RNA sequence: GAAACGAUGACUGAAUCCGCGCGGACCACCGCGCAAGGCUAAAUACUCCCAGUGACCGAUAGCGCAUAGUACCGUGAGGG
RNA sequence: AACGAUAAAAGAAGUGAGAAUCUUCUUCGCCGUAAGGACAAGGGUUCCUGGGGAAGGGUCGUCCGCCCAGGGAAAGUCGGGACCUAAGGUGAGGCCGAACGGCGCAGCCGAUGGACAGCAGGUCAAGAUUCCUGCACCGAUCAUGUGGAGUGAUGGAGGGACGCAUUACGCUAUCCAAUGCCAAGCUAUGGCUAUGCUGGUUGGUACGCUCAAGGGCGAUCGGGUCAGAAAAUCUACCGGUCACAUGCCUCAGACGUAUCGGGAGCUUCCUCGGAAGCGAAGUUGGAAACGCGACGGUGCCAAGAAAAGCUUCUAAACGUUGAAACAUGAUUGCCCGUACCGCAAACCGACACAGGUGUCCGAGUGUCAAUGCACUAAGGCGCGCGAGAGAACCCUCGUUAAGGAACUUUGCAAUCUCACCCCGUAACUUCGGAAGAAGGGGUCCCCACGCUUCGCGUGGGGCGCAGUGAAUAGGCCCAGGCGACUGUUUACCAAAAUCACAGCACUCUGCCAACACGAACAGUGGACGUAUAGGGUGUGACGCCUGCCCGGUGCCGGAA
């Protein structure tokens, strides 16, 4: 459904500083399309989406043991809206 | 000195691959023999 | 004639007229079947294509035609004659010695014994000289397509005509087979001196390799210290000189006085 | 081998109950049996696995491993 | 013993527990057809930020490609998939096979190739034909309106569509010159006071009657049915007509105007370092591609993919009052790859290895030319042990008295020789060659005259021991043996007198050919070849020639 299929919002210097261009971003579920993501994000925050991009991220640290690593494997989607802006109250982070 | 090993992804996948062991039973023989080998790792995860 | 060359390490060539380049199948080079190499060598080449060419020439019967151009194509070693028919259909045929450009060629059983015309042996005049002969009605012409070759007619039997194949072999070929008047022109290939090593390569790969160079493992003639050999035999110890490699067969009674 | 009999690969190809196969060339007696249709637990074999015990080991032993077919070697099969 | 190339380093300044090695400044030497830059394969966070100091780093270490944590990678158009096909793989049916299995038409898979819609800038510490700004373009679904009627298939046709070498013309990238234009400033050393010095000198989009080499195109009526299975207005034909040079079609690229960028620098602020604001001129002359115009021109023999998209034509079907086509907004753009290394410290080599790795770009000066040679630009780097000593010996170089091969298996090695111009050049010869034979001479600078372009010749003059002033740079000849020749070969002791080689000969083979692979009356290779062909064998350009003996052996023929 709508509320999963997008996991968690990205947090960084160049992340929420770009939250101010009306551009938001979050890690979504790796098997997803731009369309399903559009539907989801729009049906979540009630704003139409023009700008969309998405990408695919690796993994692989380790610390201890012979354990030597694992890939965690995220995906980060980035959205621009039309002049309708400011998602929820949570664009105010 | 050009070495014996000249890595090619699509090659190591064409020969040796799981899908490659599919086509014949010498390779499926290899599969089951490897499964019981201990828990080894059969070719294309490596 | 032929082309010649001043002294730069050279001899001969051939002389090719009538330029077109028209409409036919591709082909690929290879020397062997599912396994290893069967027919030895000839793995080279200039990457020729293939011109599907009519041999049998049946369905054009009763319909006349004009020679368009004469093009010189590999996989042939003959002049290819282009034909246009009254049908509107274009077709390729071989080009006999002394066929001008734009003569009239007609097929069928009624046709007149003139150059290029297709017509069965039963109609072929006594002692006449023709090429492109079928062994069997239909299929195609397996006889006299080569460099400067022809076959004449030695008599009649019942359905059969006595023909002279160009080894100088007498044979019985039934009169139900189409034939083409004249000898395949081909200039004369025996003339062309094939230049130097690699003029081979031009058409096909590295030629004869003497087993006497080889080693006991490789060929019979192999081994020894010097240049020599004893017992005279090929890949397998059959031997080349005067051993009939033929078998006892059907067409063997359709053959009369084969000698040479 | 004196080689019977079962068994088929190729040619052949009988009888049917005063009948047929056998009994180690073959014959006659004399016995024993009745082919060319099928199914049929049990007593037998084995140990991935669970339990119990041992004039079995106890860290260079005991399974390769007090867990790892991991690290590590090889293109690979494979080894370890 | 070694610390992995003899491309040297030096001082100051910083930081720190500690510095030859980390940071900064200023110099120095090195690459610069690379030792710079961009990609592919492959590697897999090695990238960036802030840390860290065990091990790894051939010393050190505050440092790193190592350790920790966080961040960073954006696509309707680029490359791939939702398109097509080559070799190959596959393969219902089908042809074989003790099994497992070997085959195989269509079809299908399969880029290395075909097809296919954007460019210009900006910038995070780290992405960019992806994000943002400016202006594009493609297909799709639909809405107003035009039109106001046919669309026009797994099928036909056209077209995709292809070689090598050489070459006329026009242009661009791009580089060069200048008492062009613009900007900044001071320059002293003896002078110059600008006529010096340094730097900068147009990219995209748009219209435009401007300029333009080059480039490719005949048009319609109709005829035969026998041709494209059928169909046809499409195509192939035989014919009639108008088209010979003018003619049509497009314009690479230049020019103008516009406009959006960029641009030497410039100003301000500075958290000690980058942010932010601004903005000049854009000339004349020359050179010039392997790129573009183009699918150009001519010649040559060995005669140079397929298939879709695409263009036209019907079959069928629905509609012929609401078609195809157009622009006019809107809506729409799915999947995967994009970081970094990528001639190497990150790929393959156990190694931070003198090795290996395919494509692209690769500046200037001097030099006949040049990707050569020397020096340099942009860019990158001095090779992760140092410092002294100046013995034998050892390696790599430099010069050498008198002699000049006396050395030695052998002139092995190392000299000499060297470029370009002129003159000149033998036996022998297959009349091509031998030949760069052999020799001899010129070479720099200034001035006048001339000339067919950079320049060149003539004359005169000047300087040095010397003027391809440094680097790149053949010693030569006389006889032979072997092979004719280019070529090929023993990955790691043999490159040859070996193999191959054109040419020549013997013989086999009538075509489901002999011959070869094969569980097989499968299939395939010979060959989509056919007896101036295809196999096997041995000789080895070319020239003169190839003798005697078949008893024995093989081979063909015969018949008591
Ligand atoms: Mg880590
Ligand atoms: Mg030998
Ligand atoms: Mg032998
Ligand atoms: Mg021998
Ligand atoms: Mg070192
Ligand atoms: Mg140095
Ligand atoms: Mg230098
Ligand atoms: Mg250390
Ligand atoms: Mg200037
Ligand atoms: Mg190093
Ligand atoms: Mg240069
Ligand atoms: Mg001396
Ligand atoms: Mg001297
Ligand atoms: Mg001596
Ligand atoms: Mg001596
Ligand atoms: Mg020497
Ligand atoms: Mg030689
Ligand atoms: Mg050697
Ligand atoms: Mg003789």
């Amino acid at each position: 459904s709508h509320y999963d299929i997008l996991q968690a919002p990205v947090i960084s210097e160049k992340a929420y500083s770009a939250m101010e261009r009306g551009v938001y971003s979050f890690w979504v579920s790796p098997k997803a399309t731009k369309t399903e993501i559009k539907d989801a994000i729009q049906q979540a925050f009630g704003v139409r989406v023009i700008g969309i991009s998405t990408m695919n991220v690796p993994g692989k640290r380790k610390r201890v043991g012979r354990f030597i690593g694992q890939r965690n494997d995220r995906k980060k989607a980035i959205v621009r809206l039309a002049e309708g802006q400011s998602i929820e109250a949570l664009a105010g982070q | 000195m050009k070495r014996t090993y000249q890595p090619n992804n699509r090659k190591r996948a064409k020969t040796h691959g799981f899908r490659a062991r599919m086509k014949t039973k010498s390779g499926r023989n290899i599969l089951a023999r490897r499964r019981a080998k201990g828990r080894h790792q059969l070719t294309v995860s490596d | 004639r032929r082309q010649m060359t001043t002294a730069d390490f050279s001899g001969l060539t051939k002389k090719r007229p009538e330029k077109a380049l028209t409409e036919a199948l591709p082909k690929t080079g290879g020397r062997n079947n599912r396994g290893r190499i069967t027919s030895r060598f000839i793995g080279g080449g200039h990457k020729r294509l293939y011109r599907i060419i009519d041999f049998k020439r049946r369905d054009k019967s009763g319909v006349n035609a004009k020679v368009a151009a004469i093009e010189y194509d590999p996989n042939r070693s003959a002049r290819i004659a282009l034909l246009h028919y009254a049908d509107g259909e274009k077709r390729y045929i071989l080009a006999p010695e002394g066929l001008t450009v734009g003569a009239t060629v007609n097929a069928g059983p009624e046709a007149e014994p003139k150059l290029g015309n297709a017509l069965p042996l039963r109609f072929v005049p006594v002692g006449a000289v023709v090429h492109a002969l079928e062994l069997v009605p239909g299929k195609g012409a397996q006889l006299a397509r080569s460099a400067g070759t022809s076959v004449q007619v030695q008599g009649k039997e019942s359905d059969y005509v006595i023909v002279r194949l160009p080894s100088g072999e007498l044979r019985r070929v039934h009169s139900e087979c189409y034939a083409t008047i004249g000898a395949v022109g081909n200039a004369e290939h025996k003339n062309i001196v094939l230049g130097k090593a690699g003029r081979s390569r031009w058409l096909g790969r590295k030629p004869h390799q003497r087993g006497s160079a080889m080693n006991p493992v490789d060929h019979p003639h192999g081994g020894g210290e010097g240049r020599t050999g004893a017992g005279r035999v090929p890949v397998t110890p059959w031997g080349k000189p005067t051993k009939g490699l033929k078998t006892r067969r059907k067409r063997k009674t359709s053959d009369r006085f084969i000698v040479t």
